[PDB]
RNA sequence: GUUAAUGUAGCUUAAAUUAUCAAAGCAAGGCACUGAAAAUGCCUAGAUGAGCCUCACAGCUCCAUUAACACCA
RNA sequence: ACCUCGGAGCAGAACCCAACCUCCGAGCAGUACAUGCUAAGACUUCACCAGUCAAAGCGAACCUCAAUUGAUCCAAUAACUUGACCAACGGAACAAGUUACCCUAGGGAUAACAGCGCAAUCCUAUUCUAGAGUCCAUAUCAACAAUAGGGUUUACG
RNA sequence: CCGAGCCUGGUGAUAGCUGGUUGUCCAAGAUAGAAUCUUAGUUCAACUUUAAAUUUGCCCACAGAACCAAAUCCCCUUGUAAAUUUAACUGUUAGUCCAAAGAGGAACAGCUCUUUGGACACUAGGAAAAAACCUUGUAGAGAGAGUAAAAAAUUUAACA
RNA sequence: ACCCCUAUACCUUCUGCAUAAUGAAUUAACUAGAAAUAACUUUGCAAGGAGAGCCAAAGCUAAGACCCCCGAAACCAGACGA
């Protein structure tokens, strides 16, 4: 990436990271799996609903892309209906 | 001449051993061809693998094998063997740890 | 590296080396026969089951069966396959000839003696038949494993049997509601004369049978006593819980057992009545409750995991806020 | 030799579901399930989408 | 498991036999394969002997290849039935042989012709 | 793959309803015989699934096939 | 010649395991059209991407096959969906020959020459008596083989 | 100095390629793999390092793991003190020989390719010299002591 | 002092170099680790922090602490040369 721009003088984000993935405010990022609309004529029943399934990424994958993407985007977003307003909090974890 | 072959391997095989506690759900052991049956809270994907059924402890026995007279290869096998003859396989069972639930006191109407 | 066989192999001394000769199964029902009796012998090896667990007699019947055999409409019946058989007649054999031993595995599947006599079994050979008494026409009979509902149980059974001192009793197996062992009784009549009930020492008068709600199916037994000498014995719920193995004990060398007849109870709406209006307390409800599903500790990055993985994890689901 | 076709429903509209058939049969016309009515329709081909 | 002592305690291919001359090679003496044709103008009657030999040999443990029958000749057709045998002892040739003789229902010709 | 046209006697041309005719084969006739010339017949589910009327006859329905089209990096 | 996927051997018994190693195959076909929706718990081709299996529940009824395949790009379609022998099969784009006119950066990671290793090939020496030498194994030559040695050759590394 | 002059500028061109990378002392620290116009490289894993949280880790016994050899897996005790998770990253991903099981080649190679285990890239003593065989590892001073591995053995043809 | 005993320069590159592999006559001087979010450490204040903007379900502000040197053949633009 551009860690320090030309005009300003920051970093500058993937925009190819933010078409793809949501960031979570607890850190995880929820992607959409690969092939979800790609011949689904062939595939059985049970593959195809594991295609349409909303997965969360790995820890290495995680940190790259939080540092592909500014601190604009790791911010709390009180939306009015977003429907993943439940999964920015972590609730219960035991680390 | 001989090009092909480079296949990996399956990984397949026993994935939760004897006397292992298993939880519902828990593949047991993946397999090709059938070398252990299921068995008791034990059951049968579409890819011959085992997964178990209820909470509890692996155990693999022997027992007699009885096909279903529907099966008609094994049925077959069966209408060729001597009249003492006993066929056996290697069964999975899961003893089931917990019981299903108790009565509890909810109020004194 | 090679380990013996411990005990003999399966399919060894059946092993030849001609398999022409050999006679086959040439039938799935022919091995499968072989199959289930293999099956329970003992092995050395493991298996389910360890993880898992006159004369005149028959030359009267012999007569009997020729005569039967004999006449040409009993053969034209049966060969027409219309014949019937009336089962008043047989049942009334039934209980006098093996009747006995037949109540007896139904009280071993049902586990009246391993919570009764602690194991000790023992044969109805007096064939008592307890009867309720509904409305005024009919009557419903208690056998062994029947469905009595509480309100067909609310007054004392009409107890009918064909012998000639005797005790009776009657111990709900598990309805008690504060000890695991012990059983509460409903009615004691002892020393009863002969064949009338109602001349007996009642030394406890008829509860009817009170399961509580949500609480499954109990299950309540008649017990009949053979007994040679009279003895002398002895609504709060304290005095009526005993256990009849330490009970029996106190009497086996004066008083055998005879009989059995058990039913089975369920909740209805009179025992809203037996525990508020004569019992005088409050009911108990219970209910089956499951244990909580298991799931695995929850990971930092839950890896390939859908989005509803957040929700195995948390508790209230409604939007909280934290400190805003 | 085999035709995807995608198969419309006759009612509880809007629901199309592919299938195979063969080149050389008539239009398939099927009992499939729609998950809009959530009853069995008649379902009738519209077009092939691909030779296969 | 092999180092376990129930090893092959699942093995079955060696009590199944997945897969002609005359032997008489020291003492026990056997025949090769036999054939058994027997011709009449019924139908009935050559079907009929052709179950019972097939019961004979069935109560007595003798092997029964094939008990096919060649076509008829136009005479009035007169139907061939062939009961093929294999293995007989010393003592089994004469009885075995004597009572499909004696048994013989109404004018049918036995025969102990052999192979091709 | 899409648009476009196409479907014939043993094979092709044609006829604007009805179906004509040159080859092909079937014999006989002239010649010592065989190819030609005649003189004769035949060979058309008009590629088809139903018939609104009646349909090569004309639109759906079609199964083969013939040309163009076989973008856009 | 090859490049992806699968079965078996090497890799004998949990898993794994290379090879321009040895052998077979695959790029589909058939039958259903609830081959509907959902969801605990797991497996995982040594990462990731993808791949598997699945109880309960809703709704009805009363898939087979080992492989049988192809990511992203937002458009073609109203939508659902569909599109590569992208086969160099984790896929740039459809971009070839040639250089002795050649250049640069390197490599003894890698060839030719030489050394070295090795001894199949080559040369030699004995053992063995078949057979040639009229007869006669051993004056002389020598088949099938055997056991040693040399380090000239062609090779290999 | 012409396969396309020379000079200045873009220009501190670019280089997965070579070379170089400067005070002191201590500590931990080596080899599964997968993708790649990729195999002279990089990304992920594995290994390694630090910090943090917790509770088990290693060694293992009965029992147990399939039909068409050596061993392993699983595993309470026990001996022990470590491991897993969390946070933050770098670097190594161009190995060698020996013993063992094999493959290819010639049952050739200081040959090539896998696997199990050593050693080497780390010190010391030995096998003469000596990366890989054998002895031995945790550091200093001593003009003490006991040890470890550790030196090749062979000499042969009479005959009635 | 030597004679005696022990000891195969250094750097780099590597599976491995006394290597007959690289570099170096030697002296003096010059000549090579530049920084991000996130974490960590230490303070301040605290459901608020910050000298507007921004972050906040213990956070937030400030500090400290990690990212080299030389080298092509080339390519292009504009001059200058018969
Ligand atoms: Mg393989
Ligand atoms: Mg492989
Ligand atoms: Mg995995
Ligand atoms: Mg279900
Ligand atoms: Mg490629
Ligand atoms: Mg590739
Ligand atoms: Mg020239
Ligand atoms: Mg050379
Ligand atoms: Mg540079
Ligand atoms: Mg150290
Ligand atoms: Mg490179
Ligand atoms: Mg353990
Ligand atoms: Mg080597
Ligand atoms: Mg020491
Ligand atoms: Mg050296
Ligand atoms: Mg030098
Ligand atoms: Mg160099
Ligand atoms: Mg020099
Ligand atoms: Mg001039």
């Amino acid at each position: 990436l551009t860690y320090f721009s030309a005009r300003k003088g920051k970093r500058k984000t993937v925009k190819a990271v933010i078409d793809r993935f949501l960031r979570l405010h607890c850190g995880l990022w929820v992607r959409r799996k690969a092939g979800y609309k790609k011949k689904l004529w062939k595939k059985t029943p049970a593959r195809k609903k594991r295609l349409r399934e909303f997965v969360f990424c790995n820890k290495t994958q995680s940190k790259l892309l939080d540092k592909m993407t500014t601190s604009f985007w790791k911010r709390r977003n009180w939306y009015v209906d977003d429907p993943y307003q439940k999964y920015h909090d972590r609730t219960n974890l035991k680390v | 001449k001989n090009l092909g072959g480079k296949s990996s391997g399956r990984r397949q095989g026993i994935k939760k051993m004897e006397g292992h506690y298993v939880h519902a759900g828990n593949i047991i052991a993946t397999q090709r061809h059938f070398r252990w049956h299921p068995g008791a809270h034990v059951g049968v994907g579409k890819n011959k693998c085992l997964y178990a059924l209820e909470e509890g402890i692996v155990r693999y026995t022997k027992e007699v094998y009885v096909p279903h007279p529907r099966n008609t290869e094994a049925v077959d096998l069966i209408t060729r063997l001597p009249k003492g003859a006993v066929l056996y396989k290697t069964f999975v069972h899961v003893v089931p740890a917990k019981p299903e639930g108790t009565f509890k006191l909810v109020a004194m109407l | 590296r090679r380990t013996p066989p411990l005990g003999p192999m399966p399919n060894s001394d059946i092993d030849l080396s001609n398999l022409e000769r050999l006679e086959k199964y040439r039938s799935f029902d022919r091995y499968r026969r072989r199959a289930e009796q293999e099956a329970q012998a003992p092995h050395w090896w493991r298996t389910y089951r360890e993880y898992f667990g006159r004369t005149q007699q028959l030359l009267e019947r012999k007569q009997a069966i020729q005569e039967l055999r004999a006449n040409v409409e009993e053969e034209r019946a049966a060969r027409l396959r219309t014949a019937s058989v009336p089962l008043d007649a047989v049942r009334a054999e039934w209980e006098r000839t093996c009747g006995p031993y037949h109540k007896q595995r139904l009280a071993e599947y049902y586990g009246l003696y391993r919570d009764l006599f602690h194991g000790a079994t023992f044969v109805p050979r007096v064939p008592l038949h307890v009867a309720y008494a509904v409305g005024e026409d009919d009557l419903m009979p208690v056998y062994c494993g029947n469905e009595v509902t509480p309100t067909e149980a609310a007054q004392a059974p009409e107890v009918t049997y064909e012998a000639e001192l005797w005790t009776l009793l009657l111990t709900s197996l598990d309805g008690h509601l504060l000890e695991p062992d012990a059983e509460y009784l409903h009615w004691l009549l002892t020393n009863i004369p002969g064949n009338r009930v109602a001349e007996g020492q009642v030394t406890c008068p008829y509860l009817p049978p009170f399961p509580a709600r949500g609480s499954g199916i109990h299950r309540l037994a008649f017990l009949l006593f053979k007994q040679d000498q009279p003895i002398d014995f002895s609504y709060q719920l304290a005095q009526r819980t005993f256990r009849t193995f330490d009970f029996y004990k106190k009497h086996q060398e004066t008083m055998t057992p005879a009989g059995l007849s058990f039913f089975q109870c369920r909740w209805d709406d009179s025992v809203t009545y037996i525990f508020h209006q004569l019992l005088d307390m409050r009911e108990p409800v219970f209910e089956f409750v499951r244990p909580p599903p298991y799931h695995p500790k929850q990971k930092r990055f839950p890896h390939r995991q859908p989005l509803r993985y957040l929700d195995r994890y948390r508790d209230s689901h409604e939007p909280t806020y934290g400190i805003y | 030799k085999n035709i995807l076709v995608r198969m419309v429903s006759e009612a509880g509209t809007g629901f199309c579901f592919n299938t195979k058939r063969n080149r050389l049969r008539e239009k398939l016309t099927l009992l499939h399930y729609d998950p809009v009515v959530k009853q069995r329709v008649l379902f009738v081909e519209k077009k092939k989408i691909r030779s296969l | 498991y092999k180092t376990k002592p129930t090893h092959g305690i699942g093995k079955y291919k060696h009590l199944i036999k997945a897969e002609v001359r005359a032997i008489n090679l020291g003492t026990d003496y056997e025949y090769g394969v036999l054939n058994i044709h027997l011709t009449a103008y019924d139908m009935t009657l050559a079907e009929s002997y052709a179950q019972y030999v097939h019961n004979l040999c069935n109560s007595l443990s003798i092997k029964v290849e094939e008990s096919y029958a060649m076509p008829t000749k136009t005479i009035l057709t007169t139907h061939e039935r062939v009961v093929q045998i294999s293995g007989l002892s010393a003592t089994f040739a004469e009885i075995f042989l004597e009572i499909i003789q004696s048994s013989l229902p109404e004018g049918v010709r036995l025969s102990v012709k052999e192979h091709t």
